[PDB]
Formats: structure tokens, C-alpha cells, sequence
């Protein structure tokens, strides 16, 4: 058994040395060229490093409310993350919060807080007890609430958390909002995945499903600092693009036998689309409401 | 209406120029060709019976070498005395504000002289030749910015070159010396290395009554 | 103290003010969309609705008559409020103008709005839009009201 | 006169080590004789200090004067100027490190009084200086807190000498 | 009444550099959605402004063409059409303004 900031370490250090592998493998400049195709500033192009530059370069490129604005991208039709390197000529269109179908916005947006919530999650328990994460499932944000399934341990299986615990909970997900991390993304072979993961069954089962799914076994790694995770699509730039978070409420699942997964909730607001206190007082409530996928 | 006109020690051309061979640099008529040089290249020697183009090559390989290094130094002065008057803006024009770091390393295959044209007497009395010269050398470049920073090249690192330099003299003048004119890139060249920034090209900035039309 | 004065001291005068707005106010019918600065546009707002009250009294009301022969100047405009711009808004009760703030003039940077008689012909002013219903805070607010139809 | 501010954007730096940091682009812009008072460009340039070029261009562009439309113009200038002759890769990677506004070279005309008297007008012309510099616009110096005031009073009271003596 | 003594540049600089008299800074600026020109969030965006004022003032240069001098304003109704338009059975009787240029997006 691994100490869990050896664990930490060594998920860090293997993640650090893929990605130096990718940069060597790309190691003489080339020039890609982007183009812009989105509404404003109509077709504009980029020309861009391969596998260096960055939709958030080419935004900076274009002015700071595009960079302020933008929280995803549209490389040849499929959403691109922000900080997510480009690795052909293509064409790009910048996504934000306000736009007539921001739905591809709200899934990056939810994933990203789930991920948040997750994080605080495994680094919230005493050292004594064991924590496991199993998946964040994809919610609609019409339900009312992200959502991270953990096992807990055996001897918390009778433990529900107080209103105390929750607050803190989400007090440690304002301090990663106030660390304002970039949420860092790695393509990678699904056996680099597992190694990292390898301490971790169902990592390793969530690995082996989306390898699975995809045909050369690319899955995709976030890292926020020195949490990382297995997701299931893009996220947003930064936890900065949080304003208003909580963790509502903790639900224990139905079947009790094998094993305990609990369902951690929470609600989540952008800078972007703050509400007021009365409305998200209700919508407090409505994320403290169980969600069913 | 003055008696007085420009002194002019240079032409603004090439005459007759050389359309580089494709396959001359992935290889590792001709009568006519070279019937058109020799014709000239007595001209030349009418002109001043001293010269061998088989003496030229080596003495162009050096112009060259001190021409560039005069970039590195900015020896303007030096660099009027090797290159000519339509070589030197567009040789300092785009540097004047940046450090430029040039070595030549080696030579891969010598200097041929590989044409030489002679223009006609009625330039204002004054008779220019014009020779050709293949060169493919192995060079360093490093160009740097008004702050010291890199933006093009690298340091150490020789990358292979083909050029074909035209340098020009003017025949009748007292004092003529053998100077840089321009340079031939072919058409076929090579793409170049690329830059170390990232580039955006503006679209279209249209006024309000207009549409965008792609 | 000005305590429940509504209307503004503008022009020369009270004549001023009324031969100001009633300029203001042909432009209007004869144009129907101008621009004049934002105060004047608000004082003349109120009379353009007033006009298609009566213009919706009609011609045959020798009152109504009276009343636009006042109002416009130019007298071809009378048989539009009556046979045209009245007519189009038959269907409506009261909300005939649409007042919206433009820049700011470039000579004297003065506050400037346009006003426009809906209907129109002319094309349509960059209106402001509410934010789509697709954003996040509109699905979960309409998560929110599903939920609370259920519950109810 | 002096002209002195445009002779900075031609400084060459010597080249700059690998191992360095890699030294912000500075770019000096500037309009002289400008038809306007210096003390009313000097709202303009102090209200434009600090910020990044977007959100001074925009500031700019929503203010109601004559000078912020001149101080627009000279800031479009200069950011093209920074990518198109110094070398700055992103047109939005730039703040103002310096704004500020000079005298001009001005005229006087007579200004007729009443009685048999005259005033001297002055035809008030200024410059708008600005330089940018590469990089994001630094981090506001943030407010002293109460932990600050209290060090620097403890510094203070256990600074204190026996005064006048051995 | 007149100054008894000359003020300071200390005591000008305190008057004149209060943060009343400085320039606020505002909060008021967005990106307009349909042209990425900037709008204040209360007033119309400039740019597609005189983009539908410009048009406005074609349609009335040819109104003026039509109706052809002073005090001749039209008893029906208008509308605009443009190249490869026909009158639709609902604009029947209404004065055709005919504009020769492809219908705007934006006008519907
Ligand atoms: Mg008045
Ligand atoms: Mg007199
Ligand atoms: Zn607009």
C-alpha cells in the first residue's frame, strides 16, 4: 500500500512524463493554419504551432473578451477544450455560456464541477478511513445537480454527513476556486491510463468501458493541480469560471449488498450566469433533491 | 534642365536571367547557352583583359562571406564596397533593428560560374556585366529581436543552402569593382524554416453596410 | 421644488415645447422611425399614442379631425393616421411606440434614443434579446418549475 | 522642442542568454500638438494607466471626450505597431505602463474685453505620451491589512533606541 | 472679490487629483453577439445600428423616388422587397418599395 501522497506523486509523475513524451514527439516547429468561421471577426486565420498553440491562443490572438468569454471551442465540429493543444488544420469556433444552444457548454460546465466535487471528496476524509471514487455519471442539467458516486469505508457505512460537513465541503471547493487552477487535459493510451490508475478498480473498469468504446484505446485525463481524472468529455478553462458552488447533499443508493455508493450532490453557478441569493436558495434545495440517471 | 544627372553605379535588373534547372539541387541548347556567355564574357575581357572566370568563383565565395559578415557587425561601409547599391536595402532594411547572427560553415560542392550576360552600350554610356554563380554552402542564422529575443533560426545548428547570387560591375567605370547584385530563388525552392511565433492574418474589416461575402 | 411636475421645461416656452414635440411628432407619422435626443422623445412619446387614440376615433369625429389637423403640419399625413397607421393598430389596445436608447450624438454628446410606430415597414431595429432558454441558469430554473408542476 | 520619447522605440538590446528570462517588448507611442489641454488629457491618460490594451480601448471607446477618441487612435497605433516591428505575438498581451500628457507648443490672441482692456488667449495645444509593455497587466497592489498595520507598529516600538546616551 | 494669495501646485494637485474629479471606470461594456463590435448593455450597438440606418435610409431614398414630391404620402400600406421577390397574396395592395440588392439576413 501506497501512502496517498505517494499515490499522489506517482499519478503526477506519470502524467508529467506522458505529456514530455507527446512534446518530444512533436519536437521541430511546424505551422498549422485555423480557420476562424465563427460570426464575429469572420474568417480569420491562424497559424499556429502543431500540438503547442492553443484555442485559447488563438483567442488571445483575437482580443481579451474572447479569452474571458470563451469556455469552449469547436475544432471541425467537435468540442475542443480551451487548454487542449491542436493537432491539425482545422477550423475553430469559440463556444460561451450566453449562446442560442449552449448545451455542449453546460455538459464541459457540469463535468468540471463534478470533477471539483471529486476532488474534494478524496482529499476531505481523515487519513484512517479509505475513500473511492467510482464515476461522476452524466446528469442532465435539468435535474437539478452534478453528481460523484464515492465508496466510503466500511467503518462509515452507518456515518451520514452533518450540514457542518457539507459547508466544509464546500468551503474546500471555494479554496479551488481561489486557487484558480487551469484544468489541464491529456489524451493517452488507455495502458497509460490503467497504469496510472492502477491502484483503483473502478478506474480501471471506467477505463476499459471508454477504451472501448473508442478505436485505438484514447482516453481522456483532467488534472486540476494534483487531482487527476478519468472524463467523459471536454471541461471549461478554469475553476475561476465558478462562482457559486455547493455540495448540497450525500444519498446512499439503493442496494446495500456488495458494497455502499454514495451519491455526493451538488449545484454550481458560473461567473457568467450568477444568480441571485433568493433563486439559488431554491435552487439549493432542488440540488438537495435525489437525482436518478 | 540641369547638366548635372544621377551617377548611377548600378542597374535595377537581371539581364536575361537564368531560369534555375529542375532537379539541379534533388540530383546530386547549350551551345546557345553558352555561346550567349562566351560572346559577353569577351565583352568583359574587352573591357578589362585581366579577368578569368575561372578565378571568379573563389573571389565571389568571398564578397559573400564578408558581405554577410558585415550583417553581423553592420560594417555599412564595407558592405557598400561588396554589394551593390540594389542589393543593399533589401540586405539591411529588415535587420536594422535586429541582431543577426551568420556563419558560414563549409562548402558542399564548389562555385560554378553558370551565366554570364553583358547589357548594350546605350545605358547613358555606361556598360554593366552581369554573372550568375551557383552556390551550395552550409550556413548558420540566428536573427534576434530589438530585445534579444530569438525569432528566427538556431544558434549552432548548420542547415544546407542553395542560392543563386548574380553579382554585377560596371565596366566602364575607372574604379568598377565585382559587387553582389541579387540573388536568384527558384521558383521550385524549397519551403523555408518556419518562424518561432504564431501568426494571425485579419480577415475582411467590413464596413457596416457591407456583408460578409465568403 | 418640482414635486409632481410630469412634463418638461423645454424649448422657448410652453408654445415651444408643444410646436417642438409637434414637429417631432410629424416627423414621426411621416417617417415612422426618427431620432432626436432621449428627453424630447420621451415628452413626445406620450402625444404619439394620444394621436393613434384619435386617429382610432377616426375621420368622421369632428374632434379627432380637429385634434390632427393640430398635430400635423404637413396634411397628407392626416389621411395616413386615419386610413393607415390607425387601421394597423385596430388589433391593439395601447402599445403602439417602441423607444430605444441609440449611442450618443457626436457633436454635443448628447443622450440620444430612437423611437419607432411598430407595424413598420422599414427594417427592424437591433432589438435587445432576453438570454435563450438553453442557457444554465434557464435549465435549472426550468427544472425547477417541471418539478414544482409535478409536486402540485 | 525636445523629441525624445521617439527615439526609445529604437533601442537595440544585446541578445539575451538561454538561461534568462525572456525580457517584455516595450513600445513607445506618442501624438504631438494636439488640439487640446493637457490638464484634461491628463483625466484621459491616468484613467487609461495600468489597464490591459482591450479594456483601455474599451474605456476609451464609451468616454465622452474629444481626447479619449485621440488617445483611441494613438493606443490602435501603437498596438499595431507592437505586431507589426517589435515582435509581440499576441495583440491582447499588452497593458500601458505609462500615460501621460505634456505641453505643447501653444499661440496667444488677443481677447477683447470691454472698456478699452484685452486678455491674451492661449490656443492650448499638448502631447499624449504611452508606452506598452508586453505581458498581462500586473496585479493591483493590494490593500494594507490589519496584520500589515500591526507588524509594521511592533517593528516600530521594538526599533525604538535609548536616545542620547552611551 | 480676488485671490489674496497665490495657491500651491500641493493644495491644486490635492483639488484637482480627488478621486471625484477622476474619470470612473465602467461596467456597463459588453460584446454585441451579432457583430463582436462593443455595446453598452443599455444603448442599441453602434455598429449594427447605422448598418440598419444605412439600409433605412436606401428604402427612403427610393420612397421618395416613388411617391415623387412634397405632400404625397400614400393612403396604403408599403413594403420592400428585393431582388427575386415577387408580392406575396398578403401584401396585396401595399406600395412595393423595390430595392436592388439581395434581401439582409437580418430583415425578415
Ligand atoms: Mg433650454
Ligand atoms: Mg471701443
Ligand atoms: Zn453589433
Amino acid at each position: 500500500q501506497l501512502s496517498p501522497t505517494e499515490l499522489t506523486e506517482m499519478r503526477n509523475d506519470l502524467f508529467n512524463k506522458e505529456k514530455a513524451r507527446q512534446l518530444s514527439l512533436t519536437p521541430r516547429t511546424e505551422k498549422i493554419e485555423v480557420k476562424h468561421v465563427g460570426k464575429t471577426d469572420p474568417g480569420t486565420v491562424f497559424v499556429m504551432n502543431k500540438n503547442i498553440s492553443t484555442p485559447y491562443s488563438c483567442a488571445m490572438h483575437l482580443s481579451e473578451w474572447y479569452c474571458r468569454k470563451s469556455i469552449l471551442a469547436l475544432v471541425d465540429g467537435q468540442p475542443w477544450d480551451m487548454y487542449k493543444p491542436l493537432t491539425k488544420s482545422c477550423e475553430i469556433k469559440f463556444l460561451t455560456f450566453k449562446d442560442c444552444d449552449p448545451g455542449e457548454v453546460n455538459k464541459a460546465y457540469w463535468r468540471s464541477c463534478a470533477m471539483m466535487m471529486g476532488c474534494v471528496i478524496e482529499r476531505a476524509f481523515k487519513d484512517e478511513y479509505m475513500v473511492n471514487l467510482v464515476r461522476a455519471p452524466e446528469v442532465p442539467v435539468i435535474s437539478g445537480a452534478f453528481c460523484y458516486d464515492v465508496v466510503l469505508d466500511s467503518k462509515l457505512d452507518e456515518w451520514m454527513p452533518t450540514k457542518e460537513n457539507l459547508r466544509s465541503f464546500t468551503k474546500d471547493a471555494h479554496a479551488l476556486i481561489y486557487k484558480d487552477l487551469p484544468f489541464e487535459t491529456l489524451e493517452v493510451e488507455a495502458k497509460v491510463a490503467l497504469e496510472i490508475f492502477q491502484h483503483s478498480k473502478y478506474k480501471v473498469d471506467f477505463i476499459e468501458e471508454k477504451a472501448s468504446q473508442n478505436p485505438e484505446r484514447i482516453v481522456k485525463l483532467h488534472r486540476i493541480g494534483d487531482f487527476i481524472d478519468v472524463s467523459e468529455g471536454p471541461l471549461i478553462p478554469r475553476t475561476s469560471i465558478c462562482f457559486q458552488y455547493e455540495v448540497s447533499a450525500v444519498h446512499n443508493l439503493q442496494p446495500t449488498q456488495p458494497s455502499l455508493i454514495r451519491r455526493f450532490q451538488g449545484v454550481s453557478l458560473p461567473v457568467h450566469l450568477r444568480a441571485h441569493f433568493t433563486i439559488w436558495d431554491k435552487l439549493l434545495e432542488r440540488s438537495r433533491k435525489m437525482v436518478t440517471e | 534642365k540641369s547638366d548635372r544627372s544621377i551617377h548611377l553605379a548600378c542597374t535595377a535588373g537581371i539581364f536575361d536571367a537564368y531560369v534555375p534547372p529542375e532537379g539541379d539541387a534533388r540530383i546530386s541548347e547549350r551551345m546557345k547557352k553558352t555561346m550567349a556567355s562566351q560572346v559577353s564574357i569577351r565583352r568583359i575581357k574587352d573591357y578589362d583583359a585581366n579577368f578569368k572566370i575561372k578565378d571568379f568563383p573563389e573571389k565571389a565565395k568571398d564578397i559573400f562571406i564578408e558581405a554577410h559578415l558585415c550583417l553581423n557587425n553592420s560594417d555599412h561601409d564595407r558592405l557598400h564596397t561588396l554589394v551593390t547599391e540594389h542589393c543593399f536595402p533589401d540586405m539591411t532594411w529588415d535587420i536594422k533593428y535586429k541582431t543577426v547572427r551568420w556563419s558560414f560553415v563549409e562548402s558542399l560542392e564548389p562555385s560554378h560560374v553558370v551565366q554570364v550576360r553583358c547589357s548594350s552600350m546605350m545605358n547613358q554610356g555606361n556598360v554593366y556585366g552581369q554573372i550568375t554563380v551557383r552556390m551550395h554552402t552550409r550556413q548558420t542564422l540566428a536573427i534576434y529581436d530589438r530585445f534579444g529575443r530569438l525569432m528566427y533560426g538556431q544558434e549552432d545548428v548548420p542547415k544546407d543552402v542553395l542560392e543563386y547570387v548574380v553579382f554585377e560591375k560596371q565596366l566602364t567605370n575607372p574604379y568598377g569593382s565585382w559587387r553582389m547584385h541579387t540573388k536568384i530563388v527558384p521558383p521550385w525552392a524549397p519551403p523555408k524554416q518556419p518562424i518561432l511565433k504564431t501568426v494571425m492574418i485579419p480577415g475582411p474589416q467590413l464596413k457596416p453596410e457591407e456583408e460578409y461575402e465568403e | 421644488i418640482s414635486h409632481g411636475r410630469v412634463f418638461r421645461r423645454m424649448g422657448l416656452g410652453p408654445e415651444s415645447r408643444i410646436h417642438l414635440l409637434r414637429n417631432l411628432l410629424t416627423g414621426l407619422v411621416r417617417h415612422e422611425r426618427i431620432e432626436a435626443p432621449w428627453a424630447r422623445v420621451d415628452e413626445m412619446r406620450g402625444y404619439a399614442e394620444k394621436l393613434i387614440d384619435y386617429g382610432k376615433l377616426g375621420d368622421t369625429n369632428e374632434r379627432a379631425m380637429r385634434m390632427a389637423d393640430f398635430w400635423l403640419t404637413e396634411k397628407d399625413l392626416i389621411p395616413k393616421l386615419f386610413q393607415v397607421l390607425a387601421p394597423r393598430y385596430k388589433d391593439q389596445t395601447g402599445g403602439y411606440t417602441r423607444m430605444l436608447q441609440i449611442p450618443n450624438r457626436s457633436l454635443d454628446r448628447a443622450k440620444m434614443a430612437v423611437i419607432e410606430y411598430k407595424g413598420n415597414c422599414l427594417p427592424p431595429l437591433p432589438l435587445p434579446r432576453r438570454d435563450s432558454h438553453l442557457t444554465l441558469l434557464n435549465q435549472l430554473l426550468q427544472g425547477l418549475r417541471q418539478d414544482l408542476r409535478q409536486s402540485q | 522642442i525636445s523629441r525624445k520619447w521617439e527615439k526609445k522605440n529604437k533601442i537595440v538590446y544585446p541578445p539575451q542568454l538561454p538561461g534568462e528570462p525572456r525580457r517584455p517588448a516595450e513600445i513607445y507611442h506618442c501624438r504631438r500638438q494636439i488640439k487640446y489641454s493637457k490638464d484634461k488629457m491628463w483625466y484621459l491618460a491616468k484613467l487609461i494607466r495600468g489597464m490591459s490594451i482591450d479594456q483601455a480601448l474599451a474605456q476609451l471607446e464609451f468616454n465622452d471626450k474629444k481626447g479619449a477618441k485621440i488617445i483611441k487612435e494613438v493606443l490602435l497605433e501603437a498596438q499595431d505597431m507592437a505586431v507589426r516591428d517589435h515582435n509581440v505575438e499576441f495583440r491582447s498581451n499588452l497593458y500601458i505602463a505609462e500615460s501621460t500628457s505634456g505641453r505643447g507648443q501653444c499661440l496667444k490672441r488677443i481677447r477683447y474685453h470691454g472698456r478699452g482692456r484685452f486678455g491674451i488667449m492661449e490656443k492650448v495645444y499638448c502631447h499624449y505620451f504611452v508606452k506598452l509593455v508586453e505581458g498581462p497587466p500586473p496585479p493591483p497592489e493590494p490593500p494594507k491589512t490589519a496584520v500589515a498595520h500591526a507588524k509594521e507598529y511592533i517593528q516600530q516600538l521594538r526599533s525604538r533606541t535609548i536616545v542620547h546616551t552611551l | 472679490a480676488a485671490p489674496k494669495n497665490r495657491r500651491t501646485i500641493e493644495v491644486n494637485r490635492c483639488r484637482r487629483r480627488n478621486p471625484q474629479k477622476l474619470i470612473k471606470v465602467k461596467n456597463n461594456i459588453d460584446v454585441c453577439p451579432e457583430c463582436g463590435h462593443l455595446k453598452q448593455k443599455h444603448v442599441l450597438c453602434a455598429y449594427c445600428y447605422e448598418k440598419v440606418c444605412k439600409e433605412t435610409a436606401e428604402i427612403r431614398r427610393q420612397i421618395g423616388k416613388q411617391e415623387g414630391g412634397p405632400f404625397k404620402a400614400p393612403t396604403i400600406e408599403t413594403v420592400v422587397l428585393y431582388t427575386g421577390e415577387t408580392p406575396s397574396e398578403q401584401d396585396q395592395g401595399k406600395r412595393i418599395i423595390e430595392r436592388d440588392r439581395k434581401r439582409p439576413s437580418w430583415f425578415t
